[PDB]
């Protein structure tokens, strides 16, 4: 679903319909769209997966316990990586 | 009435406000009332049928109250006068020198509206003990010390500082500076030598009393 | 990025209207910023022209000018700075054609009149015609292109029609306050403040329909050299704890 | 929009001058003794910013470019389904993302933004 | 026949003995009666009328520049071809001489301009603004100083790769920062 909303607005902006954001370029808030668009869908199956997990998993228990990691790497490990910057 | 009458009218009148605030700081007796004068009573007084603005009859003279002889004793009259021309020559000069000489008067402000000449100036140092300070005129528009990141501060006489020195058994060459060119400075009119006290505010204790002198 | 940010006063921060007269009047405008054609074009016959679009504008003028326009027509310059102004640009800075066009850049040095048009025309066209004696001297009087050309370019660049200097860009913004109510708790309240790209602090302290006693920018010598130096001090103590802090981190407040 | 005149003698280009006796407009060869006659009291022209609408640029055997992608939109003059496209090939910063067609058959040019 | 004018319709304009009210009368009556098949008494009253609310509104011995860039907007929109209706109007009398004396320039405007003004008044305030840095809403987080859940995030790949990831929580209720390793 996070792929087709991209996919629709690079529809719109590709027929000249997009509107350009408040002091900012179109091209600019193309891609802020997709960028928004993408991290939110990662970080979404990010929670679907570790709300799966039991309580007699073992991850959880040292996420839970405070020890080591956290839910992004969670999310890395079982659910989706995502958006590779530079 | 072209619309640069009455912004120069208002600008002006924004500085005589800046001017009897500044006076009124440096310990002598100007009521509340005459600080709040509106710009109606200021136009009806002094401006013409023109509406030209008539400097030359601001001119005055102000006396230190009780509380400020009595901490300072050798505080005298000060005389305040502005310029009508865009330049001063070094005429008008030597005659507002030889006005504050005969007047007798300790200090002597002298507004000027856009540039003295080289040989004027040379005038200002020559009077002693009398003291000549000049204020741009574009720079007296808005008052500094109304700021918010500036916060109070106070002169204090030959026996608090020597309380002060003593108390802390210090020499006056290890205490924190500040410069002449220091714009609180020239608010203030603060001399070679003289120390200010500051009061500020503290995250960690409320208020908070630091010390500077003048270099 | 030096930068500055202004806060208005409390009874236009409400409105975007004071906000935007304000923000117009602080951004430098100058004519080469205003022009969507300042074209330099031969202007041999200023009586006549081919082009039908400024025909309508001709005999405006011709019919508006005194006595001594009327006399001083031969000194209108063989070559024109045809102005071919963009209507957006101009209303965008509250610009009124006839006022800024031509009361400052004549009073200036007396060196260019204008035949202007009206608003209300489609296509806002200026006649720019630089004024001289006659009593040039015959060789300055051939080499026409010469002096007007050298004249336009230092037309252009060095007018400034309104704002003032070093400021490039004026932003509008809208910030949440936190105001005590008339019950004694505490609200949020919106307000519109303007964000510049570039500082001179001494100008825009003075201009009126802002808050002379709000203004802060990220330049601590300016405010050292126009407030103080406890100012400059406040200054540079918030620069510092906010360089620190914008990464989480904590350290306490007698270190800084 | 001003246009370079060469002289007919030696190729250079022709310097304005002015006719005050008959207040006329000629181009003369500062090298030679060609004057010749203005046509219009247009010499020079300095435009500031460029309103150009964004262009396609060389299109000539643009259908051979291999990596160049393609889509199934049909002609608007021959009827023909299959074409090459791509943005605009001018370098601005501030160019919007409008399509570019070029057909396959009949190399006709068109764009995505049908607007009236 | 003859373009009606001034000199054709044979109306003298000197009745104030005054050289420039004499001569802007005269063009704006001649450039009224121009194209206009009304008579020509009550143009010349109208003429009189609007003559006398620029002189008492403005004094042209006192304010020539304001009288003269005054005369000038009125004439301008009075050639202004592109709106031949005020013409008629004025001629008819619908405008009265006090709205023209009390009236800004843009109001004399065809409907046409009036429109494209409001419409560019409305694209440069929207240009007016700056940047709205629209963060990512989430609703895992708890801030520490109002307690409101609408939090946003931003995670990076920051610290050494000797560790995981780090986080940054920003409350968008009231403003707090803090930081997640």
């Amino acid at each position: 679903e996070a792929k087709k909303k991209v996919l629709d607005v690079t529809k719109e902006a590709q027929a000249n319909l997009l509107t350009a954001k408040h002091g900012m370029t179109l091209r600019e808030s193309f891609e802020d769209n997709v960028v928004r668009f993408l991290n939110e869908a990662r970080d979404k199956a990010g929670r679907l997966a570790e709300v799966n997990l039991k309580d007699l998993n073992n991850v959880k228990q040292m996420v839970m316990a405070g020890s080591k990691g956290s839910f992004i790497n969670i999310a890395q490990m079982s659910a989706c990586v995502g958006q590779q910057s530079v | 009435m072209d619309q640069e009458n009455e912004r120069n009218i208002s600008r002006l009148w924004r500085a005589f406000r800046t001017v009897k605030e500044m006076v009124k700081d440096r310990g002598y007796f100007i009521t509340q009332e005459e600080v709040e004068l509106p710009l109606e009573d200021f136009k009806a007084k002094y401006c013409d049928s023109m509406g030209r603005p008539q400097r030359k009859m601001m001119s005055f003279q102000a006396n230190p109250t009780e509380e400020s002889i009595s901490k300072f004793p050798d505080m005298g009259s000060l005389w305040v006068e502005f310029c009508d021309e865009p330049s001063v020559g070094v005429k008008t000069m030597k005659t507002f020198v030889i006005h504050i000489q005969e007047k007798n008067f300790q200090t002597g402000i002298f507004v000027y509206q856009n540039n003295i000449t080289p040989s004027a100036m040379k005038l200002v140092p020559s009077i002693p003990p009398a003291t000549i300070e000049t204020f741009n005129e574009a720079a007296l528009v808005v008052n500094i010390t109304h700021h918010e990141l500036v916060p109070k501060h106070i002169r204090l006489s030959s026996d608090e500082k020597r309380e002060l020195l003593k108390r802390y058994r210090l020499k006056e060459s290890q205490l924190p500076r500040i410069q002449r060119a220091d714009p609180v400075a020239l608010y203030l009119g603060l001399k070679r030598g003289e120390v200010v006290k500051i009061i500020r505010k503290s995250e960690t204790s409320g208020r908070y009393a630091s010390y500077r002198i003048c270099m | 990025t030096p930068s500055l940010t202004v806060y208005l006063e409390p009874g236009h921060a409400a409105d975007q209207e004071q906000a935007k007269l304000i923000r117009s009047a602080i951004e430098h405008t100058t004519l080469k910023s205003v022009t969507i054609a300042s074209e330099i074009y031969y202007d041999p016959d200023p009586r006549s022209t081919v082009i039908p679009e400024d025909e309508e504008i001709i005999q405006l003028h011709f019919s508006l000018l005194d006595e001594e326009a009327e006399q001083s027509f031969d000194q209108q310059s063989p070559w024109l700075l045809r102005l071919e102004l963009d209507r957006a640009a101009m209303n965008d800075k509250d610009l009124t054609m006839g006022q800024v066009g031509e009361r400052i850049k004549q009073t200036f040095k007396n060196d260019l009149f204008v035949i202007w048009s009206e608003d209300n025309d489609e296509k806002l066209i200026i006649r720019c015609r630089v004024v001289r004696p006659k009593s040039l001297d015959a060789e300055t009087e051939a080499e026409e292109d010469h002096m007007l050309k050298k004249i336009e370019n230092t037309m252009l660049e060095n007018i400034t029609l309104r704002g003032v200097e070093n400021i490039e860009r004026v932003v509008m913004m809208k910030y949440d306050r936190k105001v005590p109510s008339p019950t004694g708790e505490y609200v949020k309240e919106p307000e519109w403040v303007l964000e510049t790209d570039g500082v001179n602090l001494s100008e825009v302290m003075t201009v009126p329909g802002i808050d002379p006693t709000r203004i802060y920018t990220n330049s601590f010598i300016d405010i050292m050299e126009v407030l103080g130096i406890e100012a400059g001090r406040a200054a540079l103590y918030k620069e510092v704890y906010n360089v620190i802090a914008s990464d989480g981190s904590y350290v306490n407040y007698r270190h800084m | 929009m001003t246009t370079f005149r060469f002289c007919r003698d030696c190729n250079n280009m022709l310097y304005p001058r002015e006719d005050k006796e008959n207040n006329r407009l000629l181009f003369e060869c500062r090298t030679c003794s060609y004057v010749e006659e203005a046509g219009s009291p247009l010499v020079y022209r300095h435009e500031l910013i460029t309103n150009i609408g964004e262009t396609a640029g060389v299109v000539q055997d643009i259908g051979s470019d291999p990596t160049l992608p393609r889509s199934d939109r049909e002609c608007p003059k021959c009827h023909s389904r299959e074409n090459v496209f791509f943005q605009s090939q001018q370098r601005r910063k501030d160019t919007s993302m409008v399509l570019f067609f070029v057909c396959l058959s009949c190399s006709h040019i068109f764009t995505s933004d049908q607007k009236n | 026949t003859k373009p009606r004018n001034s000199k054709n319709d044979g109306v003298d304009t000197a009745i104030y003995h005054h050289k420039l009210r004499d001569q802007v009368l005269k063009a704006l009556y001649d450039v009224l009666a121009k194209e206009s098949e009304h008579p020509p008494q009550s143009i010349l009253h109208t003429a009189k009328a609007i003559e006398s609310e620029m002189n008492k509104v403005n004094n042209c011995d006192t304010n020539e520049a304001a009288y003269k860039a005054r005369y000038r907007i009125i004439y301008s929109n009075v050639i202004s071809k592109n709106n031949p209706d005020l013409k008629h109007k004025i001629a008819n009398g619908d405008i009265t001489p006090e709205f023209l004396a009390t009236c800004d320039a843009k109001d004399l405007a065809p409907a046409p301009l009036k429109q494209k003004i409001e419409e560019i008044a409305k694209q440069n305030l929207y240009n007016a603004q700056g940047a709205t840095i629209e963060r990512s809403v989430t609703d895992r987080f708890t801030c520490g100083k109002c307690k409101e859940k609408k939090v946003s995030y931003y995670q990076l790949q920051t610290r050494s790769a000797d560790e995981p990831l780090t986080t940054f929580c920003t409350c968008e209720a009231c403003g707090n920062r803090w930081k997640f390793s």
